[PDB]
C-alpha cells in the first residue's frame, strides 16, 4: 500500500517538489495539507503517498535530503513548502562538490544514518509498506553519490521490498561540470543492483523537446521539470488512483521486468505541453509513441520494445483506446520482441491532469536505451584513459580500480541490451 | 557558514588588499567605519557577503582578512589610511626588517621570526568561522616577502589546515615595474615550494595589467595604483559568486572543478572585459557580445600568451550585471564559429557559464567607466606555459653564472634547492606540453 518516497540532493529535490505541487492538486490537497477536492476517486488511494496527520490533514510520505541546505530552503519556502513534515528536512552543510566519492563514501556517510531513522520511523507506520521512491541525479555528487549509498543502506534494511528511482541523467548540452560522466557511470552500476525499476530522465531529451517541439528559445531548469513532473504524474496514476494494472511498485515490475538487471525505462508524454484544441485519441496514441515524446534521447526504432506500459487520462472511449493500442502494435509489430506474447498493457483513467482534458502517458523497456548507456560510456572513457579529473575523486579514498569496475559493468549492460535485441 | 579568509603577504599582496577591501565595501555598501545600514541582522548573520565580512555585536563588518608584511611602512598605511577603522589592529601584522628582496630572508632568516604570531592570527579568524572554506592568499613572486614568507606560510597552512583549499593570487614579475634582479629566482623558488600546497592560482602579469592600462585607459605610466584598482575589479570578479548570490550564480567551486583536470595543472588564464575610459564609454553601450568576443582578445589577457598557439582544458564565462543566458548563448555561438578555440581531445568543449546580476562598480577618482555589464573568463590553457618558459630562460642565464646565488647561500639555502626548483619547473613545462597532446 504505503510508498516512501525519497529526494536527494539540487535535482532530486526540485523536481520532487514539483511532483508533490502537481499530484497534491490532482489528490485535491491544498498547501496546507487540507483536501479540497470534489469527487472520492482523489481520497481512495490518498494513503499510498499521503500520511493522514490530525485533523484529517495529509502529510506527503516524503524525505528531503541534501548535503548543503540550499536547495531545501527555498523547497522550504516554495509554495507547497508547508505541507512537508519539518522532521523529514536532513541536510548537512558541506555539500558534495558534484562529486561522487564524496555523496557515496566521506560527506554522505556521516548524514547516511540519520535519514535511515527518519525513513524508519515512517516505514514502521505502514500498515503494509510496498516499496521506496528516489528522485535525484546521477550527474552531481548527493543525489548520485548518497543516493545510491541511501538505495544500498535501505536494500539492506528492507530486502523484501521494490526499489523505484526517477534517475535524471546527464548531457552536455544541459552540463554543470566535466565529471558528470564519471558521476553517472558509477551511479548506473548501483542501480542496475539494487533498484527494480528506473525511470531514465535524459536532460538531453527534456532540453531538445523544449528547444525544438515546445520552441522555447532558451530552455531553464524549469522548464525541464514542468515535462518531468508531467511524466512522474502519468506513470505513478496507477498507484495513485483506482485500477486493475499496474496498481503497486512490484505488479509493475513482473509486467516490465523480464529479465533483472533489464529495469530502465523509457517514459514518454502526451500532448507535450509549456493550447485548447484537445486531442483525439488516435492523436494521443501517435505522439505517446513517438520519439519526440521520449525522456530518454533514444530512437525507439533503433532497437525492441520487450514491455510497454500504456496510461490514459480523461473521459474517452476505451473502445476507441483499445482499438488504437492494438493499431500501433499491429502496424509496427516488428518493433516488438514476438517471445514476449502481449506486452502491451493499457491502463485508464478518468482524471486528466491539470490543464488538460486528455493525456497519455508512456512506459517501455526498449533495448534501444543501451544508446544512453553507450553516451555516457563514451564520454566517460574520452576523460579516463587519460585519467583526467580524477584527482576529485582519489583525493576521497576512491582507486582507479572501482572506475574500471563500473566502466566495465555498465559495457555489459549495454551488450546485455544487444544481447535481447537480436534474439 | 563557506566563510573565506584572505591573507595578504607583502607590499604586493597587502596593496592590491587595500584595493579589494575598498571595492568589496563598495560593492555591498559599507562604509568606511564598517557600518552598512541596509543589514538588518546586527552582530552576526549568514548572508553572502558575511563570507568574507564577520559582524561585530556594534554593527561592524570587519573583513575576514589578515595584512602581513616583514617591514610596516606599506601596512603603517592601512592603520593610518581611509579604511583603518575597517580592521581589528590585530589582523594588521607588522615586522622591522624586510626581506631584502631575498627568497631565504622571507623563508628563513626574517620570515621566522613572525610565522608563530601569523598563524596564532589567522587561527583567531578560523575559530570565528563556522564552516570554513579555504584561504585566499595574495602574494607577488618577485618580493623576498611575497616569495619566501608566503611559501613558509602555505607549507604551514597545508599543516595547521589539512587539504583545506588554498587559493592564490600571484603577481607575476614585469621589468616596466620590478625592482629586483633576482625575481627570477625568487620566483622559481616560491612556485616550486608552494606547488604541492596550492590548489588554485590565479597569475596576474604586471606587464600585462600594464599594457592594459596605457592600451585601454590611456594612462601615460600607469602607477601601482593604476594597476591594483584594474586587478581588484578581476578579483571581484572571481569572488563574486561567493559574495553574492542569485538563481543563475555559480560558485567558484564548481568553475574550479572544470579548471584543474590534475593538481598541477591549477593555473587558469583570466581575461577581462570592458577594460574603457568614460570617455570613450560616453553614449557607447557595449552589449553581451562584445564584452565577450574581447575575452578572446589576447590583449585583454591577465597573463601574456597565446592561447590560440595551445589548446584549451576548460573555458568559463563570469558575468556580472545585465546578463541573461539568452544574449550569452548568442555570443558564445558566434565566437566558435570565427575564433580558434582548439580543445584537447579529452575535454567536452562547452564553456560553463556563471552570470551575477549585482553590477560592477567603480572607486572614486578611477580611470574605469562605470559599466552595465562586465566578464571575467577563466580558461585552463597549455598557453600560460609560455609564462613558465620565460621566467624559467631568465632564471637559467644568470644561474648558469650563479650570480646572485651567494645571497641566497649566505642566509642558509644550498645551489641543491635552486636545481631542484628548477627541475621542478621544467617537469611543470614538460606536464603542460603532455596534456596538450592528442590520445592515442
Ligand atoms: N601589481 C602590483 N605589483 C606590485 C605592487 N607592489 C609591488 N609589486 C611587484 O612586486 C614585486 C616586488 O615584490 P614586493 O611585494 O614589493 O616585495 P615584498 O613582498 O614586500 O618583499 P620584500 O620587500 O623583499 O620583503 C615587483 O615585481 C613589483 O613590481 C603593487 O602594488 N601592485
Ligand atoms: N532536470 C533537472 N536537472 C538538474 C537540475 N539541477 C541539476 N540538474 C542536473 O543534475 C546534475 C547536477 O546534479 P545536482 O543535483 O545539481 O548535484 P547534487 O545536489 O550533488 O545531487 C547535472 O547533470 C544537471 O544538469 C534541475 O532542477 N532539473
Ligand atoms: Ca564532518
Ligand atoms: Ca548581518
Ligand atoms: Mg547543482
Ligand atoms: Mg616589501
Amino acid at each position: 500500500r504505503e510508498i516512501v518516497h525519497i529526494q536527494a540532493g539540487q535535482c532530486g529535490n526540485q523536481i520532487g517538489a514539483k511532483f508533490w505541487e502537481v499530484i497534491s492538486d490532482e489528490h485535491g490537497i491544498d498547501p496546507t495539507g487540507s483536501y479540497h477536492g470534489d469527487s472520492d476517486l482523489q481520497l481512495e488511494r490518498i494513503n499510498v503517498y499521503y500520511n493522514e496527520a490530525t485533523g484529517n490533514k495529509y502529510v506527503p510520505r516524503a524525505i528531503l535530503v541534501d548535503l548543503e541546505p540550499g536547495t531545501m530552503d527555498s523547497v522550504r519556502s516554495g509554495p507547497f513548502g508547508q505541507i512537508f513534515r519539518p522532521d523529514n528536512f536532513v541536510f548537512g552543510q558541506s555539500g558534495a562538490g558534484n562529486n561522487w566519492a564524496k555523496g557515496h563514501y566521506t560527506e554522505g556517510a556521516e548524514l547516511v544514518d540519520s535519514v535511515l531513522d527518519v525513513v524508519r520511523k515512517e516505514s514502521e507506520s505502514c500498515d503494509c509498506l510496498q516499496g521506496f521512491q528516489l528522485t535525484h541525479s546521477l550527474g552531481g555528487g548527493t543525489g548520485s553519490g548518497m543516493g545510491t549509498l541511501l538505495i544500498s543502506k535501505i536494500r539492506e534494511e528492507y530486502p523484501d521490498r521494490i526499489m523505484n528511482t526517477f534517475s535524471v541523467m546527464p548531457s552536455p548540452k544541459v552540463s554543470d561540470t566535466v565529471v558528470e560522466p564519471y558521476n553517472a557511470t558509477l551511479s548506473v552500476h548501483q542501480l542496475v543492483e539494487n533498484t527494480d525499476e528506473t525511470y531514465c530522465i535524459d536532460n538531453e531529451a527534456l532540453y531538445d523537446i523544449c528547444f525544438r517541439t515546445l520552441k522555447l528559445t532558451t530552455p531553464t531548469y524549469g522548464d525541464l521539470n514542468h515535462l518531468v513532473s508531467a511524466t512522474m504524474s502519468g506513470v505513478t496514476t496507477c498507484l495513485r488512483f483506482p485500477g486493475q494494472l499496474n496498481a503497486d511498485l512490484r505488479k509493475l515490475a513482473v509486467n516490465m521486468v523480464p529479465f533483472p538487471r533489464l529495469h530502465f525505462f523509457m517514459p514518454g508524454f502526451a500532448p507535450l505541453t509549456s493550447q485548447y484544441r484537445a486531442l483525439t485519441v488516435p492523436e494521443l496514441t501517435q505522439q505517446m509513441f513517438d520519439s519526440k515524446n521520449m525522456m530518454a534521447a533514444c530512437d525507439p526504432r533503433h532497437g525492441r520494445y520487450l514491455t510497454v506500459a500504456a496510461i490514459f487520462r480523461g473521459r474517452m472511449s476505451m473502445k476507441e483506446v483499445d482499438e488504437q493500442m492494438l493499431n500501433v502494435q499491429n502496424k509496427n509489430s516488428s518493433y516488438f520482441v514476438e517471445w514476449i506474447p502481449n506486452n502491451v498493457k493499457t491502463a485508464v483513467c478518468d482524471i486528466p491532469p491539470r490543464g488538460l482534458k486528455m493525456s497519455a502517458t508512456f512506459i517501455g523497456n526498449s533495448t534501444a536505451i543501451q544508446e544512453l548507456f553507450k553516451r555516457i560510456s563514451e564520454q566517460f572513457t574520452a576523460m579516463f584513459r587519460r585519467k583526467a579529473f580524477l584527482h576529485w575523486y582519489t583525493g576521497e579514498g576512491m582507486d582507479e580500480m572501482e572506475f574500471t569496475e563500473a566502466e566495465s559493468n555498465m559495457n555489459d549492460l549495454v551488450s546485455e541490451y544487444q544481447q535481447y535485441q537480436d534474439a | 557558514m563557506r566563510e573565506c579568509i584572505s591573507i595578504h603577504v607583502g607590499q604586493a599582496g597587502v596593496q592590491i588588499g587595500n584595493a579589494c577591501w575598498e571595492l568589496y565595501c563598495l560593492e555591498h555598501g559599507i562604509q568606511p567605519d564598517g557600518q552598512m545600514p541596509s543589514d538588518k541582522t546586527i552582530g552576526g548573520g549568514d548572508d553572502s557577503f558575511n563570507t568574507f565580512f564577520s559582524e561585530t555585536g556594534a554593527g561592524k563588518h570587519v573583513p575576514r582578512a589578515v595584512f602581513v608584511d616583514l617591514e610596516p611602512t606599506v601596512i603603517d598605511e592601512v592603520r593610518t589610511g581611509t579604511y583603518r577603522q575597517l580592521f581589528h589592529p590585530e589582523q594588521l601584522i607588522t615586522g622591522k626588517e624586510d626581506a631584502a628582496n631575498n627568497y631565504a630572508r622571507g623563508h628563513y632568516t626574517i620570515g621566522k621570526e613572525i610565522i608563530d604570531l601569523v598563524l596564532d592570527r589567522i587561527r583567531k579568524l578560523a575559530d570565528q568561522c563556522t564552516g570554513l572554506q579555504g584561504f585566499l592568499v595574495f602574494h607577488s613572486f618577485g618580493g623576498g616577502t611575497g616569495s619566501g614568507f608566503t611559501s613558509l606560510l602555505m607549507e604551514r597552512l597545508s599543516v595547521d589546515y589539512g587539504k583545506k583549499s588554498k587559493l592564490e593570487f600571484s603577481i607575476y614579475p614585469a621589468p616596466q615595474v620590478s625592482t629586483a634582479v633576482v625575481e627570477p629566482y625568487n620566483s622559481i623558488l616560491t612556485t616550486h615550494t608552494t606547488l604541492e600546497h596550492s590548489d588554485c592560482a590565479f597569475m596576474v602579469d604586471n606587464e600585462a595589467i600594464y599594457d592594459i592600462c596605457r592600451r585601454n585607459l590611456d594612462i601615460e605610466r600607469p602607477t601601482y595604483t593604476n594597476l591594483n584598482r584594474l586587478i581588484s575589479q578581476i578579483v571581484s570578479s572571481i569572488t563574486a559568486s561567493l559574495r553574492f548570490d542569485g538563481a543563475l550564480n555559480v560558485d567558484l567551486t564548481e568553475f574550479q572543478t572544470n579548471l584543474v583536470p590534475y593538481p598541477r595543472i591549477h593555473f587558469p588564464l583570466a581575461t577581462y572585459a570592458p577594460v574603457i575610459s568614460a570617455e570613450k564609454a560616453y553614449h557607447e553601450q557595449l552589449s553581451v557580445a562584445e564584452i565577450t568576443n574581447a575575452c578572446f582578445e589576447p590583449a585583454n589577457q591577465m597573463v601574456k600568451c597565446d592561447p590560440r598557439h595551445g589548446k584549451y582544458m576548460a573555458c568559463c564565462l563570469l558575468y556580472r550585471g545585465d546578463v541573461v543566458p539568452k544574449d550569452v548563448n548568442a555570443a558564445i555561438a558566434t565566437i566558435k564559429t570565427k575564433r580558434s578555440i582548439q580543445f584537447v581531445d579529452w575535454c567536452p568543449t562547452g564553456f560553463k557559464v556563471g552570470i551575477n546580476y549585482q553590477p560592477p562598480t567603480v572607486v572614486p577618482g578611477g580611470d574605469l567607466a562605470k559599466v552595465q555589464r562586465a566578464v571575467c573568463m577563466l580558461s585552463n590553457t597549455t598557453a600560460i606555459a609560455e609564462a613558465w618558459a620565460r621566467l624559467d630562460h631568465k632564471f637559467d642565464l644568470m644561474y648558469a653564472k650563479r650570480a646572485f646565488v651567494h645571497w641566497y647561500v649566505g642566509e642558509g639555502m644550498e645551489e641543491g634547492e635552486f636545481s631542484e626548483a628548477r627541475e621542478d619547473m621544467a617537469a611543470l613545462e614538460k606536464d603542460y606540453e603532455e596534456v596538450g597532446v592528442d590520445s592515442v
